[PDB]
């Protein structure tokens, strides 16, 4: 993200999503390891 | 060979049938010259994930 794209990212995140959200959003992260474990649960079968 | 097999069981507990797979057959020797360090066990699982994915681009 250059000057323009950084500006547009802040434009959305401070104007468009807030005003249309009306303070209703949440924001956080999913777990960083249990996704890897889900991938491992899909992986151990190697048949085509 | 024991180091290779130990790392194979540490990665996922993969079966030898999957050890014969080409992506495994090429990368198990490189995973041998590592994991003797403190690096991780999870990193190797994710590495195998993304490499197996790179392999299968129809």
């Amino acid at each position: 993200p250059s000057n323009e794209n950084t500006i547009l990212s802040k434009i959305f995140y401070f104007c468009v999503l807030p005003a249309l959200s009306n303070n209703k959003a949440c924001g956080a992260g999913v777990n960083v390891k249990e996704l890897v474990l889900d991938l491992f649960y899909t992986e151990p079968f190697i048949c085509p | 060979e024991k180091k290779k097999q130990q790392m194979l069981t540490g990665v996922l507990g993969l079966q030898p049938t999957m050890a014969n797979h080409p992506v495994l057959g090429v990368f198990l020797p490189k995973y041998a010259k590592q994991n003797g360090g403190n690096v991780d066990k999870t990193a190797f699982r994710l590495d195998l994930i993304r490499m197996l994915a790179l392999h299968r681009l129809n």
